[PDB]
RNA sequence: CAGCCACCCGAGAUUGAGCAAUAACAGGUCUGUGAUGCCCUUAGAUGUCCGGGGCUGCACGCGCGCUACACUGACUGGCUCAGCGUGUGCCUACCCUACGCCGGCAGGCGCGGGUAACCCGUUGAACCCCAUUCGUGAUGGGGAUCGGGGAUUGCAAUUAUUCCCCAUGAACGAGGAAUUCCCAGUAAGUGCGGGUCAUAAGCUUGCGUUGAUUAAGUCCCUGCCCUU
RNA sequence: AGGGCACCACC
């Protein structure tokens, strides 16, 4: 018995993003190729298929702690933004990239709104995040 | 002066490279670039081709230094 | 049913290592003892499993919940658990002498393994950006 | 269960050749942790930095100039790739050629000015000042420069070990042991 | 792969600029004025080019594809709010302009507030500070 | 050639009512005139439509003095003779069409351009 | 019977545990089934402020605090019974709110 | 009239709109916890208020 | 003797502050005060309100600071940890915000909780950690200056309030004489609260987080004190 | 002339 908790989260992310991009129903924006991912980022992301890694990033964060929406989504996202000659601050997400990126979830049928407000994973999503541990397990014995 | 540094490998240097790398104690790229006058990125994609094709061994990868040695 | 709740501090962090009648378990916030981050003091967290042999945990599961602090003081505290946990169940449910030598051995290897560092952040003062430096004075 | 630093360095064969330094260069036995990351107050009283391990005292002394500041994790790391190349380049034990490397940087005699007079130097502040002048041979190397700061530590230190005059440690020594010389 | 191709080009001219062929391309036509590093990135992305080559390993039609997509950003889907001239106030329309053309925007514009006596073009016109800075202290 | 402003000549800019005008102007003065033209601004308007209106055929119509530096430019205040108060004086401003969507103010300058003497005594 | 929640603060640490003290004697006294004091995290109002009435000399600062200590408390009694009881004389400074 | 230009000038905000309870005086205003007293003023009051000094 | 040094045991063998004498200074404050003497002014006012401008004005000199000069780095992802404390108000307008939807962003709309160990909030902070691209080039370092556009506060944003987007891409390659602060969870790095606050931090006052080098001395310099 | 003290002194 394998559960996400057991493996190497940065590889489970990576196997979770090759899983859903493989699966192809997920949803996705028509301007993922223009946006930067939050105000305090100078450049759009490097990878190309950014929002397969942000949406398994998301069902990772959904399946530690659920409950969480839109604006806990910008807050786990947020980062250090560099403001010139004056000092730096904490800036939060892009609400529209985490709301697409829930909503896209929702549409897979992993993710379900929570009755106290917010997402949480569904036991399809569940299921389908713990059957990718065990495959990172077992890949990296 | 300014070091130039080649962006892509010319025939001389890529035989030099293919030849004289496999055989070094400590292989990293910036000893790399410093010895065939390459800049990082074409040092570290040449070791990459290298360890692929198996003429060199890696010793450790990390974000900020990566060491090869000869097999 | 043998258990006992034993915590380890340093600076904020609190770690309270939970360690029962077991078949050789540890965890920490439910993660593996090795999948615990920053990976380079990985060691800091093996040490007392590496001091003591994996033959001492065989017969006990650890379960470490930690908060407070940061990365660094969160590994300090979760090690210091870990060795005061065995050491309180070795005193409860098994004799002194094994005990001592456990604690011994602990206690030679590092002493910050049992006793936890006293050391707090002291307060600001008026007149420098902390607790000692002051603004810079000038005269002309 | 012997004790290796990073889990592949053993302490056992390490050998201080000076008797003068044996006291102040702790490596073996009781010296001997699998990191140079104690978190130990030995800045508490006199001496008791004597206690602290070689490897971790290089370790604090990476952390220059200020944008490195408390930043030991990094120097660990450094000093863990740094070991690493010193191995692939010599074939000999990294703490063995850290402990020659301090040997033969450590001023033996120095000038004091108070005309400048000649003193002796005692084997704490020999320690001391190598270790820090190879920290700052190794920063001064890397900066501005290609060539990562664990690779020129390792080069630093293995020219120290060998007593190579292209060392900024040994040179800095040689300066040093020259005016002493002078003013004696 | 690593070999340099035999069509590899030193030196591009693109909208009389000087194009280094030894940069990565996106960081490479950076050196037209009114294309940053945004505006090079969506570019390349609407050109399906790959970001990985330099800027000499292009092909005559790749470079040329890329230009047209540079020069009319509206005609392949690069936003409004993308646009460094967006509603022009002579005009109304919204634009990418480039090298040349940014600087007769930028004269005209000057020009413009200074027939009108604007404050600012005032301010322009004898070479202080626009934005309303202090200038007791700085900018000697 | 003509003057337009945003590709819109003067004869359809006064053609145009203040919902029309808003998607013309820029954000500043698109939010001004959403939140809406006050008294003394309505005021404003009307002596300058009648300077206007009593101005001789092919003559510019009578200086109107006002206070009002945060007045935006409308396209019917084109051609009209305005005396911005600067704080001491009405300087004399005709609008010119150019002149669309700036403020009043901005053509009347608080302070004159400093022309340096020696420095005083000090002052090292 | 009802459910009565008795809610004490003060800004004197040892009034406010006197009272409490007395609460729980007359609810022990009385046989009621009282829940002991639960205290509340204290609360530490601060002005930090300088003490030069101008602006003149070494920048030096008064640091003022208040102390805010809340308890509570939680009986099962007639509303009339918690009345009587909580009808003991009360020491000054001592805010007392009862909700059922 | 003069009616309507009198105290015309709207004081819902700033500075204009806030003052010490003690003494009018509008520099130096402390409002945290509603406290809403010049720094002098509060100075003076302090041990009256509750506020001591144990630092 | 007073006490000093080291060591054992021990959580700790010198935690940090507040308070703080006699006698003084023509030190600062009458611009904190319905504290106040005297003098001045008092209806064409030095009262008071309203409108506009100024306090910010720029050949220059000085002081406190912020950001940097890069690879012990920048960028793009991923992962994973705090503490102090504030929150809907007499006048008094102005609170902290979860969740859902719209927008690329700043933001907008709806709908709830919290007068608070109850809700924001398990305060998913930054540095740090793991990968990526860059490659010694004033360069993807740096981000000044400047053009165009979009929002929010406000009765009002021009002399740009603040915020967002695209673009522009200056000096600066470690700083002369001189000089500041500091010895342990300290210096330094890093972010977060409070005050100011309609709008709001390059300041200050606190908080945690990462976390050292050097020293356990002296009267050489700068001062202060004592005795003859 | 001698003797103390202080990272708002130095080392
Ligand atoms: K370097
Ligand atoms: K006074
Ligand atoms: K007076
Ligand atoms: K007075
Ligand atoms: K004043
Ligand atoms: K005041
Ligand atoms: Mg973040
Ligand atoms: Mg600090
Ligand atoms: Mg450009
Ligand atoms: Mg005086
Ligand atoms: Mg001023
Ligand atoms: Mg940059
Ligand atoms: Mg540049
Ligand atoms: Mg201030
Ligand atoms: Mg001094
Ligand atoms: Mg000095
Ligand atoms: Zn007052």
């Amino acid at each position: 018995g394998v559960t996400v908790k057991d493996v190497n989260q940065q590889e489970f992310v990576r196997a979770l993003a090759a899983f859903l991009k493989k699966s192809g129903k997920l949803k996705v924006p028509e301007w993922v190729d223009t946006v930067k991912l939050a105000k305090h980022k100078e450049l759009a992301p490097y990878d190309e298929n950014w929002f397969y890694t942000r949406a398994a990033s998301t069902a990772r964060h959904l399946y530690l702690r659920g409950g969480a929406g839109v604006g806990s989504m910008t807050k786990i996202y947020g980062g250090r933004q560099r403001n010139g000659v004056m000092p730096s601050h904490f800036s939060r997400g892009s609400k529209s990239v985490a709301r697409r990126v829930l909503q896209a979830l929702e549409g897979l049928k992993m993710v379900e709104k929570d009755q106290d407000g917010g997402r949480k994973l569904t036991p399809q999503g569940q299921r389908d995040l713990d059957r990718i541990a065990g495959q990172v397990a077992a890949a990296n014995k | 002066d300014k070091l130039n540094n080649l962006v892509l490998f010319d025939k001389a240097t890529y035989d030099k490279l293919c030849k004289e790398v496999p055989n070094y104690k400590l292989i990293t790229p910036a000893v790399v670039s410093e010895r065939l006058k390459i800049r990082g990125s074409l040092a570290r994609a040449a070791l990459q081709e290298l360890l692929s094709k198996g003429l060199i061994k890696l010793v450790s990868k990390h974000r900020a230094q990566v060491i090869y040695t000869r097999n | 049913l043998q258990s006992v709740q034993v915590f380890g501090r340093k600076k904020t962090a609190t770690a309270v290592a939970h360690c029962k009648r077991g078949n050789g378990l540890i965890k920490v916030n439910g993660r593996p003892l090795e999948m615990i981050e920053p990976r380079t003091l990985q060691y800091k967290l093996l040490e007392p499993v590496l001091l003591l042999g994996k033959e001492r945990f065989a017969g006990v599961d650890i379960r470490v919940r930690v908060k407070g602090g940061g990365h660094v003081a969160q590994i300090y505290a979760i090690r210091q658990s870990i060795s005061k946990a065995l050491v309180a169940y070795y005193q409860k449910y098994v004799d002194e002498a094994s005990k001592k030598e456990i604690k011994d051995i602990l206690i030679q290897y590092d002493r910050t393994l049992l006793v936890a560092d006293p050391r707090r952040c002291e307060s600001k003062k008026f007149g420098g950006p902390g607790a000692r430096a002051r603004y810079q004075k000038s005269y002309r | 269960p012997d004790i290796k630093l990073f889990g592949k360095w053993s302490t056992d064969d390490v050998q201080i050749n000076d008797i003068s330094l044996q006291d102040y260069i702790a490596v073996k036995e009781k010296y001997a942790k699998y990191l140079p990351h104690s978190a130990g107050r030995y800045a508490a009283k006199r001496f008791r930095k004597a206690q602290c391990p070689i490897v971790e005292r290089l370790t604090n002394s990476m952390m220059m100039h200020g944008r490195n500041n408390g930043k030991k994790l990094m120097t660990v790391r450094i000093v863990k790739h740094a070991f690493e190349i010193i191995h692939l380049l010599t074939g000999e034990n990294p703490l063995q050629v850290l402990v020659n490397a301090i040997i033969n940087s450590g001023p033996r005699e120095d000038s004091t000015r108070i005309r400048r007079q000649a003193v002796d130097v005692s084997p704490l502040r020999r320690v001391n000042q190598a270790i820090w002048l190879l920290c700052t041979g190794a920063r001064e190397a890397a900066f501005r420069n290609i060539k990562t700061i664990a690779e020129c530590l390792a080069d630093e230190l293995i020219n120290a070990a060998k007593g190579s005059s292209n060392s900024y440690a040994i040179k800095k020594k040689d300066e040093l042991e020259r005016v002493a010389k002078s003013n004696r | 792969s690593l070999v340099i191709p035999e069509k590899f080009q030193h030196i591009l001219r693109v909208l009389n600029t000087n194009i280094d062929g030894r940069r990565k391309i996106a960081f490479a036509i950076t050196a037209i004025k009114g294309v940053g590093r945004r505006y090079a990135h969506v570019v390349l992305r609407k050109a399906d080019i790959d970001l990985t080559k330099r800027a000499g390993e292009l092909t005559e039609d790749e470079v040329e594809r890329v230009i047209t997509i540079m020069q009319n950003p509206r005609q392949y889907k690069i936003p409004d709010w993308f646009l460094n001239r967006q509603k022009d106030v002579k005009d109304g329309k919204y634009s990418q302009v480039l090298a040349n053309g940014l600087d007769n925007k930028l004269r005209e514009d000057l020009e413009r507030l200074k027939k009108i006596r604007a404050h600012r073009g005032l301010r322009h016109f004898w070479g202080l500070r626009v934005r309303g800075q202090h200038t007791k202290t700085t900018g000697r | 050639r003509k003057f337009t402003y945003r590709g819109v000549d003067l004869d359809q800019l006064l053609d145009m009512s203040y919902e029309q005008l808003m998607q013309l102007y820029s954000a500043r003065q698109r939010r001004r005139l959403n939140r809406g033209l006050r008294r003394k601004q309505h005021s404003l308007l009307k002596r300058l439509r009648k300077a206007k209106k009593e101005a001789p055929p092919m003559e510019k119509p009578e200086v109107v003095k006002t206070h009002l530096r945060d007045m935006i430019i409308l396209p019917e205040m084109v051609g009209s003779m305005v005396g911005v108060y600067n704080g001491k004086t009405f300087n004399q401003v005709e609008i010119k069409p150019e002149m669309i969507g700036h403020y009043l103010g901005e053509f009347s300058i608080t302070y004159k351009p400093v022309k340096h003497g020696r420095p005083g005594i000090g002052a090292t | 019977i009802h459910r009565i929640r008795i809610t004490l603060t003060s800004r004197n640490v040892k009034s406010l545990e006197k009272v409490c003290a007395d609460l729980i004697r007359g609810a022990k006294e009385k046989n009621l089934k009282v829940k002991g004091p639960v205290r509340m995290p204290t609360k530490t109002l601060r002005i930090t402020t300088r003490k030069t009435p101008c602006g003149e000399g070494s920048k030096t600062w008064d640091r003022f605090q208040m102390r805010i200590h809340k308890r509570l408390i939680d009986l099962h009694s007639p509303s009339e019974i918690v009345k009587q009881i909580t009808s003991i004389s009360i020491e000054p400074g001592v805010e007392v709110e009862v909700t059922i | 009239g003069h009616q309507q230009l009198y105290w015309s000038h709207p004081r819902k905000f700033g500075q204009g709109s806030r003052s010490c309870r003690v003494c009018s005086n509008r520099h130096g205003l402390i409002r945290k916890y509603g406290l809403n007293m010049c720094r002098q003023c509060f100075r003076q009051y302090a041990k009256d208020i509750g506020f001591i000094k144990l630092d």
